[PDB]
């Protein structure tokens, strides 16, 4: 017959609140004393808009880093989609320091000088150094002579994208060290053994945890792709840049083959198993929700960004056995956040600003919004947090034989010297 | 109900419209002088023109000045950044101190920038690969191009790709029938999750079940979004976020500091310049607080003597405690509050004055009020002369224990046995000092 | 497990007013420091204040590392109890504030909730379809019980759990949805075609009734610094327990600490409190006392428990001289428990509590002769000489142990007092401060 | 009414199968 | 321009010096101290010469004297493409690079190397493009009609500009800039149709540009050693860049310099409170300036007969003798009252300040008495008084309201003096209790 | 990254105590059902004078561990 | 092309003189025929030091070719 619920503040509403306080200024309290009698009056209005929802001041997009990129915009059967980011930083190099420097030519030494320097005084070289080479081979256990003096010249990832040896001599020294033994027993082995439960307890503690569906916390800020260097003049940089940026062995390295593309090389172009190129060598990121830095914005969230908004969706919870109806009052732009609210998540038989008389006849619809005689509703559920109680009496003028009065009232802010006044 | 902790009752400067304090505002009592100069100095911050200004928050132990830089804080707002810091947080084993110190001044800069973002949305209803002629030539990659099919809600396009989105589409596992979301700024794509149009009863793996997105597809949207200057250079000094290989490595290995060059901070500012010269970014500057400024040697305040004559570095306020007191790191120079001479000359030196006994009884009264305590009069005068007798810290974190005493005596108000209790138990730095003087096996 | 030196605490040994008992719960005498612990305790187990620093004091063996561990015992289940001493803080690859922060970090909890559906029946059949290089990996199961029957599509990560612990059709598994556990209770056909590969012989079970899914909710416990690891880089969960997180930054944390408070405000997450134990405070440095002075007061911040048995003494880092070898400002926000050493009759409880817990059996005069040992030289002496005591009598083939046994314990292992007085009737003996000796006998 | 499943394609890749009686294995 | 806020040097122009190098009174924003402005522009004119290498000047005075705004000075009179590099002492000191290498860094950062590069660029708007795909797409032929305000043209597109063409979507009415030899465009802009925006080009396409490249000696170094790309430029790990590919660019840039493909622009490094080195970067200091690719360094200092960092003894401006020997020795000189006045005029009208004259003399007094950075701090913060009390004007109460509200050095070093048991001492002795 | 630091020099990492703990934990589980067998050994700390203070103060904490 | 026989190194300078109207606009650029021989042949020293080699042989991280 008398309820009137209160509701706190909450982070998101707090820091809207805190920005325009300190961003608008002009005497906070008079602010109030002008929510109180009642430019100010825009003043009054946005911080009401603050109070009911963030969403009301400004759309939650997507949360993203920033990108630091310029690329292919458009300024406004198939469009095909080209990948273009580029860093907006562009280093400039002349061409002089490229083609006299880098690049081999006539009156340069740099082939000539790299080949003495990596081939013909290497020390793994076999044609001048075997005893050094037939050495190793005793120690390491190498069944080819040539793999010491292929693997000092090759690049380290791309030496860790070609290991893939199991041949080795017995009579070598190199060892099965105890630690190596314990791997080569957990590399396939189930549960309820003694050996390899005391070495998998990184993946029971991944399990006991329920740490695969943990939400992601944080994202960075700016994303951006490394530094654009811009040679004028020469397509060799264009070409030796596209190269080490997209190199096809480890682009597909850290990728996969679609299986269609597998099954139509292997079986059809019959290519053999082992002459696929290595896929498959990106890390397993924890879960799904750690895959991409955009975050997309839970429905679910967007009750609990406004406290009024959660206060009202458990008291429907709650109210749900019972047929009431929704005032929403003076404020606009409120009914289509509402209307996406209960036609997104929960939906509602409703209706929304004849028809008023046709769910008057019928009793198992809420009504829920309407803005700012109807007796056949059991019960109104309101603000009465408004200044002119003539606007009251005009909303409830409206008005089954029972009233059940709800008044919505969020604390800390000018709603409650509203209220007061 | 709500957890607080420390200076929690602080809720600003608690000034006026003409620039003066009144007594018991704000969560303040007394410092008017020390309120109005801190007023005067957030009013310059708010005119957002001067760069490299210093003030000092001088005084004693236990006088506010850390709740004055609180207080600061809250008057600025959170779109200010305000950059909170002790002076033994500089030495890193990573990287040099004046690197981290150059970083926290590019941290305490602020900027708000509205971004174009173009995207491509919808549900995944078809997924063909196209091979190439050569898979095992060498040179290219096993596929050659990739036809897509989304549909938004109420539009379908036929997307047609490079091997470097499909490559990302691929990373990001998607399937027939989910809901993704290609930004075609970066190319990175998220995986929203199944379509609920389908059945959504039968996986095994927890996904979250999205209707389809409205509008069309290749839509364009504003977003506002708030970054530093610091954010920058570290994202353009580690590059993530690109679809190359040096990005995708970028994000496996180990994250660490380094130097970052004054030509990337340069090339930041000239890109910054040209984004407010556009109209899309504004610059907000900020602050930074170091507390505890004795900690820092002679090298730091030797490289902030040069750090504060650039034309982007914020206006930073500090505290000290010392007297006259020999800085750290060197041998015979003895300076006001543990800071050179040298960096005094650009420092605008703030007092902060000690309290009276009536000013702890309120400070008291607020902490007690702000815990949700009630205490009678009695036991409050009580705790105000023992305030005044060993320390105001040792008045204020006393009610918690009175607090503890009250409810296990089954009430709620606090009674002077209780403090006096609280006194027996929990002893003093004075009381333990004569007691370690007068003990044999070194108490 | 093995037996230790604090085993003997199981608890704190108050009653419901914080009153002491004599002797209660493995704790003999110290009533107001315990009372004092209590009172912390309780100010703990309430939660909503933060940030307070409690510093216990008094001589050696006297029981503030006892006092500590019986705070610890009675501070219940699923509430953190970092328990580092002072010279953990120092490293090669962390900074001072960094292992300090990550310290407070750990000490500070996150419980929570999930939602959870419970799968269990018997497995009609299992369609897995791999790639050709076996990368893609995606299949369908068909589960049962002996009410209905239900199909499941299964993805990347079910099906490699599948792989291992191998389901054969007919196996009662039951699957957790959230956090992917594969369980086999047990098989339930016994087919009579059996392969002669597979060496398994799991049980028997009764075939599962009910409905097939089964909706619970379930709770765990994460502290702040495991979830900054974890989003701090990619491969975060290794790096919690090889301990490479080197230098989080200050981003991860603003973000984490917003997180938790929206994650909070949903009734999704509750953050319970912790207490932080540093033993033996003095051999921290000075800018790690400032870095703590101005930590404690943070709004996620634990309760720090802080424990030294030093008196005036050089601060490190610094050329003077400070109380508890902690400057004044650090002892202003911090209230200082006091310990007092004990009587005879303390002593004798305490050995009789410690030789009724390490199973020695003593008799009276052998008691009172370790009272008087106690008493005279230390009590960690005696509490030492009941093992090698007991270890002598087990040698002298007789149950008890006698005046004898602890007499030839005291005669062959020395204490403090008398190693030093031998040391100093033979200075020549052993090499000196400045490095000079005789090791020729004349 | 009810909802379709998802459409499951399992076009070239292999298929291991498991039956209440008998185990199989289609490779290519 | 770049971001650029008001800072404590913002006034300053470069030297008010004429033909004759003799110094105006009051020019380009500095004032006083003619003598030190007259050898500053010696030394910038030393500089323009370019034949005098590493040669080392050190300005030395009282603190808040201008040594700092001499070279500030001389950084914005020597202008741009001329290399200038400014570093604090506190600088070389790294936990990743050796003192000497760091040194080594800051002195080839400060020798540029001048290439002047041609290229033809394609620079029009685009009328429309037309592309017909094939009938599966193995060949891709399309036209492309651009024009400029004085010509149109019609070209035939291969099989490359179509793929960078449909890579960044180039539509009707977009100005785009496409380079022949590398196949990169880049959109300028949208052309002025009213459906960014940017003026159509001018006419005859296909022209002919020079851009002047200025490429430090210290990128070539990271460049040529061939473990460290580009990105240790920004990323700034270069990992103790060895000897050898330092003195292969030494021979190589000779050997431009002597073919006439390049030519050696020299520059100044000016290094902040060089008395925070220690001994052996002196040492290096004294023996790196003999090299011919070596800068004019300018090293400014206030201390005096202090103790050397390294070392127990005392010396000169911190500095051991053999490098004072090594040096010439500018001496800067204190501001009388009507220099302090005039410096005070003009940093109040940079901030925008309009004061009264009154209100001058007394922020010229409080300069006089206490250090001019005093004063310089206090004309902002009266003008924010000043607005605090809806007046345009700064008057004397708001001069004085300064003095009140914010100390000095002395009355801050007396109110610690007069109350030194509240504070905290060099044994940590503090007396926190007020009372008994 | 698991290849690559294969390959590379296995740094010694600060251990936390965290795995320690479920090592312990799961080690006394199968100590539980019989089918392990602990087993202590000396540690031989030689010339102990030459230990820093620090030591000692982690030695006094690792002595009162279980 | 660029083609030295010892080492083996290929250089791409670009597309000949005489194929540039084949499209009125494409990324090759074209670079006029060499007025020389093809094959020249001209003999150079080389001056290296010990340490040279020794870092040339010895590095943690191979690919110094490349
Ligand atoms: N003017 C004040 N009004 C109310 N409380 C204050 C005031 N000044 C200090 N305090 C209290 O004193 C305690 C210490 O203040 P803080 O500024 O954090 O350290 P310090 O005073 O040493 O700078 C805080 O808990 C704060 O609440
Ligand atoms: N009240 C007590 N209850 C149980 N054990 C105690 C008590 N007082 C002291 N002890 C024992 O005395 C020894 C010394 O206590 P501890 O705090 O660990 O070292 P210290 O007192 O030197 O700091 C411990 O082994 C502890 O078991
Ligand atoms: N001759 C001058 N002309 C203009 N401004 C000056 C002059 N001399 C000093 N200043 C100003 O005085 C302030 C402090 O001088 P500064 O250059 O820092 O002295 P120092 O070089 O001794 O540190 C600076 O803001 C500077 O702009």
């Amino acid at each position: 017959i008398e309820i009137d619920v209160l509701c706190d503040l909450t982070q998101r509403q707090a820091k809207l609140y805190q920005v325009l306080k300190s961003q608008i200024s002009t005497n906070y309290d008079a602010i109030e004393n002008a929510a109180t009698n009642d430019n100010l009056i825009n003043a009054v209005m946005q911080f009401r808009k603050v109070c009911n929802h963030p969403d009301l001041f400004e759309r939650a997009d997507v949360d993203s880093p920033f990108s630091f990129t310029t690329f292919g915009k458009t300024t406004s059967k198939f469009t095909d989609l080209i990948y273009s980011s580029r860093n907006p930083i562009k280093y400039s190099l002349p061409r002089l320091i490229y083609e006299d420097l880098i690049l081999p030519n006539y009156n340069n030494d740099v082939d000539i000088a790299n080949k003495l320097k990596n081939v013909k005084f290497n020390i793994f070289n076999p044609s001048t150094n075997y005893e050094l080479c037939l050495f190793l081979s005793k120690l390491t256990g190498e069944p080819s002579l040539n793999e010491f003096f292929r693997v000092s010249t090759t690049p380290l990832l791309k030496r860790v994208i070609e290991r893939t040896n199991g041949p080795k001599n017995t009579d070598s020294l190199s060892f099965k060290t105890i630690t190596q033994e314990l791997l080569e027993v957990t590399r396939n082995a189930p549960s309820e053994g003694v050996m390899a439960s005391l070495l998998n307890v990184e993946k029971h503690a991944y399990e006991r945890e329920y740490l695969n569906c943990i939400q992601r916390g944080y994202h960075p800020n700016v994303s951006a792709p490394p530094v654009t260097i811009e040679v004028l003049g020469s397509s060799h940089v264009t070409n030796s840049i596209n190269n080490e940026l997209f190199d096809p062995l480890i682009s597909q390295a850290l990728s996969d083959i679609p299986a269609i593309t597998q099954y139509n090389m292997h079986v059809k172009k019959g290519i053999p198993v082992e002459d696929f190129p290595k896929t498959g060598l990106f890390p397993e990121p924890l879960n799904k929700n750690f895959s991409s830095n955009i975050s997309m914005p839970s429905m679910d969230r967007f009750i609990t960004e406004s406290a009024k908004l959660r206060k009202l969706d458990e008291l429907l919870v709650k109210l749900k056995s019972e047929g009431h109806r929704v005032l929403i009052y003076f404020q606009m732009t409120k009914m289509m956040d509402l209307m996406e609210e209960y036609l997104t998540y929960r939906q509602y038989n409703h209706i929304r600003l004849d028809l008023v008389h046709d769910w008057q006849t019928n009793p198992e619809i809420f009504v829920f919004l309407l803005s700012t005689n109807l007796t056949a509703a059991d019960t109104v559920i309101f603000y009465d947090s408004d200044w002119n109680p003539t606007i009251d009496s005009q909303a409830m003028d409206r008005a089954t034989r029972q009233v059940t009065v709800y008044r919505l009232l969020v604390r800390g802010t000018i709603e409650e010297r509203m209220r007061d006044r | 109900v709500t957890r607080t902790a420390a200076h929690t009752h602080i809720k600003g400067l608690g000034l006026d419209e003409s620039g003066v304090a009144k007594r018991v505002e704000g969560g303040f009592v007394g410092q008017i002088e020390a309120r109005e100069a801190c007023g005067v100095i957030v009013d310059l911050i708010k005119a957002k023109k001067m760069s490299g200004r210093a003030i000092l928050l001088a005084g004693g132990p236990s006088t506010g000045k850390t709740a004055l830089a609180l207080a600061i804080s809250q008057e600025l707002g959170p779109k200010v950044p305000f950059c909170p810091l002790v002076g033994s947080e500089l030495y890193s084993v990573e990287v040099k101190k004046t690197e981290t110190l150059m970083e926290n001044f590019r941290r305490a800069i602020g900027l708000r920038i509205k971004e174009t973002k173009e995207v491509y949305e919808g549900e995944v209803t078809e997924l063909t690969p196209e091979d190439a002629e050569n898979p095992l030539g060498g040179y290219g990659k096993t596929i050659s191009h990739v036809i897509v099919g989304l549909k938004s809600a109420k539009g379908t396009k036929t997307l047609r790709l490079d091997p470097t989105i499909y490559e990302s589409i691929q990373r990001e596992k998607v399937s027939i029938g989910d809901v993704i979301y290609i930004e075609a700024n970066t190319g990175a794509v998220k995986r929203v999750g199944r379509s609920d149009a389908y059945a959504t009863e039968f996986d095994l793996e927890t996904e979250e079940y999205v209707p389809l997105p409205k509008g069309e597809v290749h839509k364009k949207k504003e977003i506002v979004q708030d970054v530093t200057l610091h954010d920058l250079d570290v994202a353009n000094a580690r590059p993530q976020g690109g679809q190359d290989v040096i990005s995708m490595m970028g994000q496996l290995l180990k994250p660490k500091k380094t130097e970052i060059t004054e030509k990337l901070r340069q090339e930041v500012n000239k890109v910054v310049a040209k984004y407010i010269d556009q109209g899309v970014a504004e610059l907000i500057p900020g602050v930074l607080f170091i507390d505890e400024v004795n900690m820092l040697d002679i090298e730091i305040f030797t490289y902030l003597n040069k750090a504060l004559e650039s034309n982007i570095a914020p206006v930073v306020v500090l505290a000290s405690n010392r007297g006259m007191t020999t800085v750290r790191g060197t041998e015979d120079v003895i300076s006001p509050h543990g800071v050179p001479p040298d960096l005094i000359d650009r420092l605008l030196i703030v007092r902060t004055l000690p309290y009276d006994k009536d000013e702890i009884r309120t400070i008291i009264e607020r902490r007690a009020t702000v815990e949700r305590l009630q205490v009678e009069s009695s036991a409050l005068d009580l705790l105000a002369t023992m305030g005044t007798e060993t320390s105001l810290r040792y008045a204020l974190q006393l009610l918690a224990p009175c607090g503890i005493l009250a409810q296990t005596s089954n009430r709620k108000e606090i009674v002077v046995n209780d403090v006096n209790e609280a006194k027996l138990l929990f002893l003093d730095a004075k009381r333990s000092t004569k007691i370690l003087e007068t003990s044999a096996n070194y108490l | 497990s093995l037996i230790a030196a604090h085993s003997h605490i199981t608890g704190l040994g108050l009653d419901e007013n914080l009153q002491p008992r004599p002797t209660s719960e493995g704790m003999v005498g110290q009533l107001q420091a315990r009372r004092a612990a209590g009172v912390i305790l309780k100010m703990v187990q309430n939660g909503t204040i933060a940030g307070r620093a409690v510093l216990v004091a008094g001589p050696p063996s006297t029981g503030k590392t006892a006092l500590a561990m019986g705070v610890s015992q009675s501070l219940g289940k699923d509430v953190p109890f970092t328990a580092i001493a002072g010279s953990e803080i120092f490293s090669l690859e962390l900074s001072k504030t960094e292992a300090l922060t990550q310290a407070f970090r750990k000490s500070i909890g996150i419980k929570i909730k999930e939602e959870t559906e419970l799968i269990e029946g018997e497995v009609v059949e299992i369609q897995i379809d791999r790639s050709i290089t076996g990368g893609h990996k995606q299949g369908k199961l068909t589960i049962k019980t002996t009410d209905m029957e239900t199909i499941y599509e299964l993805g990347n990560k079910m099906i490699d759990g599948l792989t291992k612990e191998k389901v054969l059709a007919g196996d009662v598994i039951s699957i957790d949805k959230a956090s992917g556990k594969i369980t086999k209770l047990g098989r339930s056909f016994a087919r009579s075609r059996d392969y002669d590969a597979m060496g398994a012989d799991t049980r028997f079970v009764q075939c599962p009734e009910g409905e097939l899914q089964k909706r619970k909710t379930v709770v765990h416990t994460v502290s702040l610094h495991e979830i900054d690891v974890i989003n701090s880089r990619t491969q975060g969960f290794l790096a919690l327990f090889t301990g490479d997180t080197g230098e989080i930054r200050s981003e991860v944390r603003d973000q984490i600490n917003t997180k938790v408070a929206e994650w909070k405000e949903e009734g999704k997450a509750e953050i319970v409190p912790g207490v932080l134990f540093i033993d033996e405070v003095h051999m921290l440095d000075i800018e790690c006392f400032s870095f703590i002075n101005r930590a404690l007061e943070d709004e996620f911040a634990p309760i720090v428990m802080m424990a030294t048995n030093r008196g005036v003494s050089k601060t490190r880092g610094t050329n003077y001289k400070s109380p508890h070898g902690l400057p004044l400002d650090l002892l202003d926000r911090s209230i200082i428990i006091t310990t007092k050493s004990y009587n005879e009759q303390e002593i004798k409880t305490i050995l009789s509590i410690r030789a009724q817990e390490e199973e020695v059996e003593l008799s009276s005069d052998a008691l009172d002769l370790l009272t008087k040992t106690g008493v005279e030289t230390s009590l960690r002496y005696s509490s030492n000489l009941i093992s090698v005591a007991q270890q002598i009598a087990m040698k002298r083939k007789n149950n008890t142990v006698e005046v004898e046994d602890v007499k030839r314990a005291y005669l062959l292992f020395l204490d403090s007092a008398r190693s030093v007085k031998y040391v100093q009737e033979n200075e020549s003996q052993y090499i000196d401060d400045q490095g000079n000796v005789q090791i020729s006998i004349a | 009414f009810v909802k379709p499943r998802r459409p499951y394609n399992s076009e070239g890749m292999t298929r291991i199968l498991r039956r209440y009686e008998e185990d199989l294995f289609c490779t290519f």
